[PDB]
RNA sequence: CCGACUUACCAACCCGAUGCAAACUGCGAAUACCGGAGAAUGUUAUCACGGGAGACACACGGCGGGUGCUAACGUCCGUC
RNA sequence: CCUCCUAAAGAGUAACGGAGGAGCACGAAGGUUGGCUAAUCCUGGUCGGACAUCAGGAGGUUAGUGCAAUGGCAUAAGCCAGCUUGACUGCGAGCGUGACGGCGCGAGCAGGUGCGAAAGCAGGUCAUAGUGAUCCGGUGGUUCUGAAUGGAAGGGCCAUC
RNA sequence: UGCCUGGCGGCCGUAGCGCGGUGGUCCCACCUGACCCCAUGCCGAACUCAGAAGUGAAACGCCGUAGCGCCGAUGGUAGUGUGGGGUCUCCCCAUGCGAGAGUAGGGAACUGCCAGGCAU
RNA sequence: CGUCGUAGUCCGGAUUGGAGUCUGCAACUCGACUCCAUGAAGUCGGAAUCGCUAGUAAUCGUGGAUCAGAAUGCCACGGUG
RNA sequence: CGCGGGGUGGAGCAGCCUGGUAGCUCGUCGGGCUCAUAACCCGAAGGUCGUCGGUUCAAAUCCGGCCCCCGCAACCA
RNA sequence: CGCGGGGUGGAGCAGCCUGGUAGCUCGUCGGGCUCAUAACCCGAAGGUCGUCGGUUCAAAUCCGGCCCCCGCAACCA
RNA sequence: AAAUG
């Protein structure tokens, strides 16, 4: 389960997640699975999804997580009231703009491979493709 | 708040007087400076005296 | 909680902008550091205050290797 | 190293001098050769200018890099900056102590009739 | 003296003659040599320091300078700004004769002595060396002292390269290996 | 250098056992008699004899001869 | 005692490539705000001084947020 | 009471929102003149070691700031040294910030001072926390007042607790 | 007038580093000596003075050179003021503004005043 | 008679290095002795504990057995006391 | 869940009180005592101060997080 | 702040009480003694006698300022 | 002072 060795700070804000991703393009592997939907993977989330896609191509080639569960999420205790301070970090999510290369995959047939990221995808919470690598 | 306040008055013979700070266990010396009376007009010396 | 304090807001920032007209006296920045430097005509206060020094209009430039900016004040 | 460390030493004052507005003497000394120019407020022209190198005030002296030299340096700016009715300035001693020849010069200028 | 004259003569024709260098202000030249005491037990009283720098002195015709805490360490129990070793920087005619007593007098002095460090100078010329006893030095009196103690050698040179540096020092007929 | 703070620096003759006659600057003051001196000290002569390495067989056939 | 050396081991610094930040910035808008000039328009709409107040429980909706579960006809701010 | 964020690029802006500090210190840690430039690492070097002290290189402020945080800082506001009291008295154009009480910045003018050859700078400290209105009292100065008059007491005014 | 050098600026990386070459008649630098002016919390290292035998080695200056730094379009993208809409945690449309990053490319500064040396 | 003059010493001799001698078929493990060098600990010993009443204790040497060689042990002998 | 107090060798206690320093009692080990054991006598050893981070030069000690224990408080309908 | 009383070997208390003067209870070590911890004696290390100046031959002893500990009443915006 | 085997 991924999370922040040392943080900068214990909580924070809830903040938006409205835009286009950054990390767009299969960068180290030959394939990946690019997000299409806008929402925020949780740590162990994403871990469900490498356990399916690891399983799945069987201990053979390489997968990278680009996506990182940076952003701790609060929840406040049950049965307990609106007021006094924030509540305790919970869980740690990514945060997931369109266009998130989430995980990347190479040393497999496409098919394969493909086969893989479809059993990931069902584990996550946001809608997600297959994508190739692109010379430029 | 160790650092007393002291008085320091002026050797002219005129009533005036400046008011400061000073720490005691570090400093037990008197405190001596040329400072300006304006009754005088003229810089003389200030020793340290009590507040009282 | 162990939370809930701040300080009282020291209303900084530039007071007079470019080509504002000031008479001399007249505070051009309050400031915390030098983030503007007192250029012509411009004198700097005890807490970095930029104030002007003569009458006329705030000129604001970046001048020097370090390129800091620097208020002058023109003569109308 | 040594040139960029008297330039640092230096520049702090001719700022303060640049913020007054004031014609600046700028006194510039090498083991060799001793030059004097007076700086008019914008920093940008010379008025007059002297120095051991120039050909007229070499031939009289001995040595050139000596403080008689240096004495003989500061007149002749002066007498320059008199006749160009440069009376105030401020003496820029551009990072060298107030010392030795740059002293000698200096005080030949005010004996000369330079205002500072 | 009579070594730098020999340098002005022979030392630097003979680094011209095996470098075959274009300049003579190219050769390599000893700029300072450097000698210090480190006393770290001046912190339980401060005579032994006094002891060491006077001791200084007497091998060196200069009064030492006493150094520093640069910084507060707690390892050796120290505060920033203690007064914790002694040094002597010899420049000139001084620093001249102090390495004509060295080499021609206090080194043979040396207990036990089988040469000099060959592999021990920093990669860019400046030679470094360190004496376990001060009165390999005939300037303190055996009988005099009361604490035994050493001193580091610091000779420092306008050499480029350490092979340079050690070549020089060779030309001064230097003990080495 | 400064007038006052440091020692007294004064030439003196270091006489040695070669006869080796040295004009030396020195804090001593006296007149100073050396034991060794560069031109002295056994380096060049000693070194090579203050190894001895040797070796076994050599020692083995002197004693016996066989 | 200096150690000799390999083998599906975790690995600082540095280099190449990839992201994240309310309390990061070698960049940087739109708006907004301050100041000057000009035009038309607007029952002076502006400011000052004086007489009289009321009000200081707000509500929802939009946009930017904090908090809450990117819950609440929730809560607390900014703005129309 | 101070610093940051929330705070929507002027100011301001809430919550039992997210983070941290202050209730001082300093007669030098103040003023000025003169000088200087950091962390860390590698190499060599007596005791001496990951870490004292000495060299030299790389390094380039990653250090420092009397203390929190932010903004500053090489012209250094950082670090030394000499001489010193401007941590002056009266004022103060003109500004800033507050509902107000208040709080803040301030060139210049008069007197008198210190440093500097001089230009100059100096009305505390790099700045922003380090604090408490009024009343009631206490001490010192002041012919201002002084209940018939001379005094005095008490009161006032300035300093201060 | 032309080249070279020195000083003071403007400008503040298209100006800074790096690598290679180059200059000593003059200048500049290192340099020689120091009883003295002055200086080192030791040291003529620095500061300073008296000098000019030597060398441009270092430094500094100049010339070259895209290993960097730096600058940098056009286009597109993000964002966004106003109005309108939707599948409304986010978007789209009309209209105005329009980045940052990157890309083509540029790029080994440019320039004013005074002084000196050598030339024409 | 001379010297050392209260020191870790001209005390103390352990340990180690080198060179040897003798015994013995043979001295590596594992002998004794000699020479040169080396010069630990130890400055009269905690709780506790032993022997001895006279030629005894204490101290000094000498010899023998066992034995090729190999005693600070044992068994004896005298000196001083 | 909130407010306090604590975790220091085998054990039970100190120190933490304004940061630099490790103490007491018992136990453990080696002697001596007894025929032997116990008691008694002499001499020793033995502690990364729960753990992980932080700040001063430096932490058992100060601050924070986490684990474990001991109190208390956990309410009005 | 006003007044009074004290700062005495490592600790507390006498010596001040109108200068000519370091004792007491322990504590520590060593010796004798005991089966001994102890009881007990002998011997010793351990005190600008708050600090400093003055009167005087002579002071911890008298006084003056200053520092600290304690007591005292007192109001305390 | 002195418990046990
Ligand atoms: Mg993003
Ligand atoms: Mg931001
Ligand atoms: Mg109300
Ligand atoms: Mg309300
Ligand atoms: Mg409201
Ligand atoms: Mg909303
Ligand atoms: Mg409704
Ligand atoms: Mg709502
Ligand atoms: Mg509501
Ligand atoms: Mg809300
Ligand atoms: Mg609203
Ligand atoms: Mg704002
Ligand atoms: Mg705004
Ligand atoms: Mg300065
Ligand atoms: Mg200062
Ligand atoms: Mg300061
Ligand atoms: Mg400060
Ligand atoms: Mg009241
Ligand atoms: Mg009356
Ligand atoms: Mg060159
Ligand atoms: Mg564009
Ligand atoms: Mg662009
Ligand atoms: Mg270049
Ligand atoms: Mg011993
Ligand atoms: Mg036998
Ligand atoms: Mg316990
Ligand atoms: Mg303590
Ligand atoms: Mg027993
Ligand atoms: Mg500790
Ligand atoms: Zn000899």
């Amino acid at each position: 389960m991924l999370q922040p060795k040392r943080t900068k700070f214990r909580k924070m804000h809830k903040g938006r997640n409205r835009g286009l991703a950054q990390g767009t393009d299969v960068s180290f592997g030959s394939f990946g699975l690019k997000a299409v939907g806008r929402g925020r993977l949780t740590a162990r989330q994403i871990e469900a999804a490498r356990r399916a896609m690891t399983r799945a191509v069987k201990r053979q080639g390489k997968i990278w997580i680009r996506v990182f569960p940076d952003k701790p999420i609060t929840e406040k205790p049950l049965a307990v009231r609106m007021g006094k301070g924030k509540g305790n970090v919970e869980y740690w999510v990514a945060l997931i703009q369109p266009g998130k290369v989430l995980y990347e995959m190479d040393g497999v047939p496409e098919e394969l491979a493909r086969e893989a990221f479809k059993l990931a995808a069902a584990k996550l919470p946001i809608k997600t493709t297959f994508v190739t690598k692109t010379v430029m | 708040g160790i650092r007393e306040k002291i008085k320091l008055v002026s050797s002219a013979g005129t009533g005036h007087f400046y008011t400061t700070t000073k720490n005691k266990r570090t400093k037990p010396e008197k405190l001596e400076l040329k400072k300006f009376d304006p009754v005088v007009r003229q810089h003389v010396i200030y020793k340290e005296a009590k507040i009282k | 909680t162990r939370n809930g304090r701040d300080s009282e807001a020291k209303r900084l920032g530039v007071k007079r902008f470019g080509g504002e007209s000031v008479l001399a006296g007249s505070i051009i920045v309050r400031q915390r550091g030098t983030k503007f430097h007192a250029g012509a005509n411009v004198g700097c206060g005890r807490d970095h205050t930029l104030f002007a020094k003569a009458d006329g209009k705030v000129k604001f430039e970046v001048k020097g290797p370090k390129n800091r900016k620097f208020i002058s004040i023109e003569a109308e | 190293d040594k040139k960029s460390a008297r330039i640092r030493r230096a520049t702090r004052a001719r700022r303060k001098l640049q913020e007054l507005g004031a014609t600046r003497l700028v006194v510039h000394r090498t083991p060799r050769h001793i030059y004097a120019q007076v700086i008019a407020p914008n920093g940008s022209e010379v008025l007059v200018a002297a120095s051991t190198v120039e050909k007229a005030i070499a031939e009289q002296l001995k040595y050139t890099g000596n403080k008689d030299a240096a004495a003989a340096v500061g007149k002749a700016v002066a007498e320059r900056a008199l006749e160009k009715g440069i009376k105030d300035v401020s003496f820029d001693r551009s990072g060298f102590q107030y010392h030795g020849r740059v002293q000698a010069l200096a005080d030949a200028a005010r004996e000369a009739g330079l205002q500072f | 003296a009579k070594l730098h004259d020999y340098y002005k003569d022979e030392v630097v024709k003979k680094l011209m003659t095996e470098f075959n260098y274009n300049s003579v202000m190219q050769v390599p030249r000893v700029e300072k040599i450097t000698l210090n005491m480190g006393v770290g037990e001046a912190i339980a009283d401060k005579k032994l320091l006094d002891n060491a720098a006077a001791d200084l002195a007497a091998i060196s015709g200069q009064k030492p300078l006493i150094t520093k805490a640069r910084k507060s360490v707690a390892g050796f129990k120290i505060r920033q700004g203690y007064p914790i070793g002694c040094k002597v920087t010899l420049r000139g005619e001084r620093m001249w004769e102090f390495f004509e007593r060295l080499i021609t007098i206090a080194v043979p002095r040396i207990r036990d002595f089988r040469g000099l460090s060959a592999k021990s100078f920093d990669g860019r010329g400046n030679y470094s060396m360190g004496v376990r006893e001060q009165i390999i030095f005939p300037e303190i009196d055996y009988d005099k002292v009361d604490r035994v103690r050493g001193l580091d050698i610091t000779i420092t040179t306008t050499a480029k390269s350490d092979e340079e540096g050690r070549a020089l020092l060779a030309a001064f007929d230097f003990p080495f290996r | 250098m400064k007038k006052d703070i440091h020692p007294k620096y004064e030439e003196i003759t270091a006489s040695c056992s070669c006869g080796n006659v040295m004009k030396i600057r020195s804090t001593v003051g006296h007149d100073l008699n050396l034991d060794v001196c560069s031109k002295c000290h056994p380096f060049f002569t000693g070194k090579q004899r203050d190894v001895a390495t040797g070796g076994r067989v050599d020692r083995f056939n002197k004693r016996f001869n066989i």
